[PDB]
């Protein structure tokens, strides 16, 4: 019974946590009313890990709906699967966040986030043994960005051995929304450098990317956006959600992914991902190529560009864990000169018998490449250029914040390009 | 596509190989360091065999056989002869050897002074030579008292063999030589001869009456070329190839190359080697190996050839690096990697 | 080729052949290291609570 | 008759142990609810088999082993499978979160807090022995609770059962069965703490029983269940003695006299055969000299190493099945004139052999095929530290760059404890180089 408490905060948290439950609750046989119709006991085996158990046989998301503003939680609550979450487990306020970390995390969020705190230890408190947290927010806007941290920091002082992990959508100018995406990233960066143990790097400009180049979607939309991470979501909580003879909780999986603390920044990626030639089948070759391919991966880095620490590939279908042990060794034996020499067989294989709903076979990749770099690259060009003239900070100095914390945040961003870098030679 | 890593920089034969594995676009070089390798060219000394065959879906091959050494090393092989049943002590085509400690550190000093003094006393000829594989250090004499006084000023291990003094000579010039021969062993311990040997001659006239000067009675290419007068004289770099030396046999001695001297040194070959492969076999092991010898003979002037010392390392002749070194990437590495004639060899059958 | 010591009974036997000849820490000590090892725990822990304070 | 307790530390270890008793059961006719009606003593008896199983009243054989898992998931397959009626509650110890593969959490941060409940239960066993030989602890190297706990383990039982001697089933970690990359830090640290408190260690590589999965029983993808079978038949030879009538090994410290003359150097070799398919239309029966011979064949070795280039300190044969002295002897002869076996010189050349008439016993439904003959040489060869070699060039490549060490430390170790951990396997293997090279 080893429980994880999901929280969702902010627009894009909201809205992508909610198509992840909408996908993982098909996978596990639960309609939107809570009940289950599956026909396998896979389903069930591991259904206490995102799920509480009510009374009617009724399964209740272990989630945490918060927002500043009731707008995109009102959606939810009317979407799909709105009538499954907990009633209580929706706090939210109405001021909003004004895309705005400073009013997420000092101002309009400290404001609300001891109610939410109320509910995440409530959801605690009935944990038999508590992995950890995982959350799902942007790094660009307000709320996610601002209170998001913020919620981290309450938690990790109150669960101080417990296991933080986060889905953290980075914004890129491709993909924007407001000028300050920057800015935000920047901040909430190093909040999780201090107090995450794995975060999932999501760049929406690769999603675009994917959505415009691979699935040729002429005018990509939030929700296509939304598809890939949840796709992708469900894809690297296989290992948690299923048994297998891996087992391997959230501190496993921390143990063996991350080498260095603050480098726990991983790459997602998806396989197939295919434009509708959508029934075709896929061997175990086109999986396994497509998986490492750049254009599958979802932090717009190039992996060529640095060199991965470590990697995990889960497969899910029905195959020959034989032939996936094949292609794997071969795709390592044909390009080791981008895995790091010093961490011996840095390179896992795991496969699931449970496929996702309409695919007779996927993989999902993990990586924790030194590539990633350039992504932080890219957020720290874009913040100093704003920056170095001041352009837009009096909306975050008319919130009491001093031009002192973001030039720290500037260093601590640096710093962490600068760890990166060497890690690469 | 095949990976390869590199251990010994100083290896002209395995660089050739390497320079032609690279040009056939099937084969990556990896940091020496790098354990997801197909094929090790290992160092010399101390080559971690312990730690081959343990990448999972990696076949894993290396160009040294371990435990080979006991033939390459002066007193290891002359051990294994004599302790060896397949070649016993009696064997006719191994000059009379002794294991010699020196006096500061089993040993065969006892046993090397009573054959010696039987010799003396039977005005035999009693000349013997004392070496070592510590050498570029050798010493020729006729006298007891010299040879083991020799080895106790030094501080490794020795081995006194008889020397041969009525060596073959070739004409003109009366001049010594001996014979290498370059043998590739495959991962199946077949025995493949390279058809193409070469004669490191002395361009000096062998003297018999002055085991002083050293230089027409050591045939090594070095001692030929920065001791010598006459180096390059009668043949290019003092070596001679076997087309020639068979051209020559036929002339003067009305005989072939290959009825007087080949084939004891295929049957010499083939006793070293099929000795040793219980002991080195890799048919059955998690890794596979194979490796290059160079066989140095002698030959006396009645066309008996003698086995002086098994090279683990050697080095080619400069005209036939192109040819072997491919035929070392036919027969060893693209049997067990394969890419996408009249054999250079000459397989030499046995029984496993 | 020698065959010493040979015991039967109803379930085996067993027997030896030679070939040729030849030629702590106290209960108190582990107590001290499991605690030191708490103690900087503890000590970590408060200076992760120390950061956080400020 | 002498009592041993066998303790099972960690999934590799309880899975092992789950393993072995289902063959220990069928091999001495005790049933999956203890009855044993060969037993004509009933609810007591000082027989062989009674050094493993004690007796109730109402003429159950209960196991004398305890199952130590952090967490319950392993051990809850024991609480309700077959053989659930064969143990009682207070025999298996569960928590409720593991170590994360963390050898400090295993052996500091949770060990400390569960090691005093693991030692009464312990005690409570040892209550029932009337001269308790010693303890078989079966753990992994790569697991926290296997690496780390263990040490720990083994410390505490060094302390309150001094006099008693202490053998290790130890599984060598293999990447082929493993996910995890940080298992070289825990098998150097637990051998380093634990070296001086076992007696004699029989290690496993998974690689070797992964191979012989697929070459020998045509398993493509071998599972634990297959590797656990074939593990617990080697164990099964390895103990026989100690639950059968005989001679040769009838007590713990026999292990150590017949197989460890140096302490430290105590990892013997362990070869079996034959290991047959059960699929086969139908296997020609092998010889005592063809499997004999197949004793020096490094295919079916516990651990991949070449002993032909090592020295032998000890040898000994242990054979299951149809075998006579005569031909024991027979096949020796003809091995050492043909094999490359160097025994060191301050050491007899011979081969102590122990011979049960009894042919090893197979699971139904089982990956083995029933022989009428088969052995298990335990060779203490120099050879095997070609496993630490391997073992500890990984771990110099990892703490190199301090990889994976704030894992370590967060739970309250010293880095110190890497580097005193590492100089003393370069001791190690220092030790088997001045035995074995000339
Ligand atoms: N042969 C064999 N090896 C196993 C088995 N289970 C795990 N292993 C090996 O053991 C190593 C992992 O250690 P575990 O025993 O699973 O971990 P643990 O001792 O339970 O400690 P935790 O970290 O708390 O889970 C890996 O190298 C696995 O290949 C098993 O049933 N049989
Ligand atoms: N017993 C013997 N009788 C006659 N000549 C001998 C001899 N032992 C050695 N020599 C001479 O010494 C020369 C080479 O000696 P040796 O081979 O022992 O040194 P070395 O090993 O450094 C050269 P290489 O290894 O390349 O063959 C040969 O040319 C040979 O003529
Ligand atoms: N992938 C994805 N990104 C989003 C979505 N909504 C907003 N974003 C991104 O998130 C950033 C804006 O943050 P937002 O969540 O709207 O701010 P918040 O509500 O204050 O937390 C911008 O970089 C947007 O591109 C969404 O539905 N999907
Ligand atoms: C202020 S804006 O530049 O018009 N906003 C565009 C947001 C977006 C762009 C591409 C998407 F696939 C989804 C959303
Ligand atoms: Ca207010
Ligand atoms: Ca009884
Ligand atoms: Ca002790
Ligand atoms: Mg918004
Ligand atoms: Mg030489
Ligand atoms: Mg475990």
């Amino acid at each position: 019974m080893r429980e994880i408490v999901h929280i969702q905060a902010g627009q894009c948290g909201n809205q992508i946590g909610a198509k992840f439950w909408e996908v993982i609750s098909d996978e596990h046989g639960i309609d939107p009313t809570g009940s289950y119709h599956g026909d396998s006991d896979l389903q069930l085996e591991r259904i206490n890990v995102y799920y509480n158990e009510a009374t009617g046989n009724k399964y209740v998301p272990r989630a945490i709906l918060v927002d500043l503003e009731p707008g995109t939680m009102d959606s939810v609550r009317s979407g799909p699967f709105g009538q499954i979450f907990r009633p209580d487990n929706f706090v939210f306020g109405q001021s909003g966040a004004g895309n705005n970390w400073a009013k997420g995390h000092y101002t309009e969020g400290a404001e609300l986030v001891d109610s939410v705190l109320d509910v995440v230890r409530k959801e605690s408190e009935s944990c038999d043994c508590l992995q950890g947290f995982q959350l799902t927010h942007s790094l660009g806007g307000g709320t996610g960005s601002g209170m998001g941290t913020l919620l981290i920091s309450k938690i990790r002082e109150e669960y101080p051995d417990r296991i933080m992990n986060t889905f953290s959508v980075m914004p890129s100018p491709k993909v924007s929304d407001t000028v300050v995406e920057p800015y935000n990233a920047t901040l909430s960066v190093h909040q999780l450098v201090e107090n995450t143990d794995e975060t999932y790097c999501i760049d929406n400009e690769a999603l675009y990317d994917i959505c415009f180049r691979t699935l040729k979607l002429t005018t990509p939309t939030y929700g296509d956006l939304n598809h890939l991470v949840s796709a992708t979501m469900s894809g690297v909580t296989t290992c948690l959600r299923f048994p297998g003879q891996l087992n391997a909780d959230l501190r496993k999986l921390a143990v063996n992914m991350v080498p260095f603390p603050r480098l726990h920044f991983f790459m997602p990626g998806f396989a197939p991902l295919t434009s509708r030639q959508q029934y075709r089948a896929l061997t175990v070759p086109e999986l396994t190529q497509q998986m490492f391919d750049s254009k599958n991966m979802m932090a717009a880095c190039d992996p060529r560009h640095g060199r991965y620490l470590t990697v995990a590939a889960i497969f899910r279908g029905r195959m020959s864990m034989k032939e996936v042990d094949e292609q794997m060794l071969n795709v390592q034996n044909k390009n080791s000169s981008y895995f790091v020499e010093w961490i011996p067989n840095n390179v896992k294989t795991a496969v699931c018998d449970i496929p996702p709903r309409g695919l007779k076979m996927s993989a999902t990749f993990i990586g924790n490449s030194t590539a990633i770099q350039e992504l932080f690259k890219r957020i720290s060009e874009q913040f100093t250029a704003m920056f170095r003239r001041k352009a837009f900070l009096h909306w975050y100095t008319g919130e009491g914040m001093d031009e002192m914390e973001f030039t720290e945040a500037e260093s601590n961003m640096n710093d962490l390009v600068s760890e990166y870098q060497q890690y690469q030679d | 596509m095949y990976t390869f890593v590199v251990r010994d920089e100083n290896s002209s034969v395995y660089a050739e190989v390497s320079r032609l594995l690279l040009a056939t676009g099937q084969w990556k070089r990896l940091r020496k360091d790098n354990p997801r390798f197909n094929l090790m060219l290992g160092e010399r000394n101390r080559l971690p065999f312990g730690r081959l065959g343990h990448e999972p879906g990696l076949v894993q091959l290396v160009n040294y056989y371990r435990g080979a050494d006991k033939l390459c090393r002066k007193a290891s092989l002359v051990k294994l002869i004599k302790t060896s049943p397949e070649l016993s002590e009696s064997c006719t085509w191994f000059p009379e050897s002794y294991v010699i400690y020196p006096t500061n550190l089993t040993d065969e000093r006892e046993v090397f002074l009573a054959a010696y003094n039987r010799r003396r006393e039977g005005r035999e000829g009693n000349v013997w030579i004392a070496k070592s594989s510590a050498g570029a250090g050798i010493l020729i004499s006729s006298e007891a008292s010299e040879l083991l006084d020799f080895i106790d000023e030094q501080g490794q291990v020795h081995v006194i063999q008889k020397y041969l003094e009525k060596p073959l000579l070739l004409e003109p010039g009366h001049r010594k030589f001996d014979i290498r021969s370059w043998v590739l062993v495959d991962h199946l311990y077949n025995i493949y001869l390279y058809r193409e040997g070469v004669l490191r001659t002395s361009s000096e006239p062998y003297n018999s009456a002055n085991f002083q000067d050293k230089t027409c009675h050591l045939t090594n290419h070095c001692i030929q070329k920065e001791y010598s007068k006459n180096y390059g004289r009668y043949e290019e770099g003092n070596e001679m190839f076997f087309e020639e030396f068979n051209q020559y046999l036929m002339d003067a001695l009305n005989t072939t190359l290959e009825n007087s001297i080949l084939l004891q040194i295929k049957h010499i070959i083939r006793s070293c080697l099929m000795c040793i492969e219980p002991a080195i076999s890799t048919k059955h092991l998690h890794y596979q190996s194979f490796q290059l010898f160079g066989f140095d003979f002698m030959v006396d002037e009645e066309l008996k050839v003698w086995l002086i010392e098994v090279n683990g390392a050697p080095a080619c002749a400069q005209k036939l690096y192109a040819e072997l070194c491919q035929g070392i990437v036919d027969v060893a590495i693209s049997s067990v990697f394969p890419l996408a004639p009249t054999s250079i060899f000459i397989k030499l059958h046995h029984h496993h | 080729m020698e065959v010493i010591e040979l015991n039967k009974c109803t379930s085996g036997q067993s027997f030896e052949v030679i070939l040729k000849p030849p030629s702590d820490p106290s209960l108190e000590e582990i107590q001290k290291k499991l605690e030191a090892a708490e103690e900087r725990r503890k000590y970590q822990e408060a200076e992760l609570l120390k950061h956080l304070a400020e | 008759m002498r009592e041993c307790i066998s303790i099972h530390v960690g999934q590799a270890g309880v899975q092992i142990g789950n393993a072995c008793w289902e063959l220990y059961c069928l091999e001495h006719g005790i049933q999956p609810d203890g009855q044993m009606p060969s037993d004509k003593t009933i609810g007591g008896g000082d027989d062989s088999f009674n050094t493993f199983f004690s007796e109730t009243g109402a003429g159950k054989h209960v196991p004398r082993a305890v199952f130590v898992d952090l967490e319950p998931t392993v051990i809850d397959e024991v609480r309700t499978g077959t053989y659930r009626q064969l143990f009682h509650p207070e025999q298996l110890i569960t928590g409720k979160e593991d170590a994360a593969n963390n050898y400090a959490r295993g052996h500091y941060t949770i060990g400390k807090e569960i090691i005093d409940l693991v030692l009464d239960r312990i005690r409570k066993l040892a209550d029932q022995c009337t001269g308790l030989q010693g303890f078989l602890v079966f753990h992994s190297f790569g697991g926290g609770t296997g690496s780390g706990f263990t040490s720990l383990l083994m410390e505490r039982l060094s302390v309150d059962y001094g006099k008693k001697s202490k053998l290790e089933f130890s599984i060598y970690p293999a990447p082929q069965v493993s996910t995890a990359v940080v298992e070289p830090y825990n098998s150097i640290l637990t051998t380093h703490t634990t070296l001086e408190h076992s007696d004699c260690a029989f290690m496993v590589d998974n690689e070797a029983i992964y191979d012989i999965c697929r070459r020998n029983l045509d398993i493509e993808r071998p599972t634990y269940t297959n590797l656990n079978r074939l593990i617990s038949q080697i164990v099964s030879s390895i103990t026989a003695s100690l639950r059968f009538d005989g001679a040769l090994n009838v007590d713990l410290t026999e292990f150590q006299t017949n197989l460890v003359p140096y302490p430290r150097i105590h990892f013997p070799l362990a070869t079996y055969a034959p290991v047959i398919s059960a699929e086969k239309a139908y296997h020609e029966q092998l010889s005592v000299a063809e499997i004999t011979n197949a004793c020096f064949e490094p295919a079916n070795q516990m651990v991949k190493c070449d002993p032909r280039h090592g020295k032998y300190m000890a040898c000994c044969l242990l054979y299951r099945g149809d075998v006579v002295p005569k031909d024991v002897n027979a096949a020796i002869a003809t091995i050492k004139t043909k094999r490359s076996i160097q025994f060191v010189d301050w050491c007899p050349t011979g081969f102590k052999v122990g011979i049960n008439y009894q042919p090893p016993t197979v699971v139904p439904g089982g990956d083995l095929a029933k022989v009428q003959r088969a052995v298990c040489m335990l060779s203490n060869t120099t050879a095997i530290a070609e496993a630490w070699a391997r073992l500890d060039h990984k771990f110099d490549l990892m703490y190199a760059k301090r990889a994976f060490v704030h894992w370590y430390v967060g739970e309250g170790m010293e880095e110190g404890e890497f580097s005193e951990a590492r100089e003393d396997m370069a001791a190690l293997e220092k030790d088997y180089e001045e035995v074995g090279v000339d």
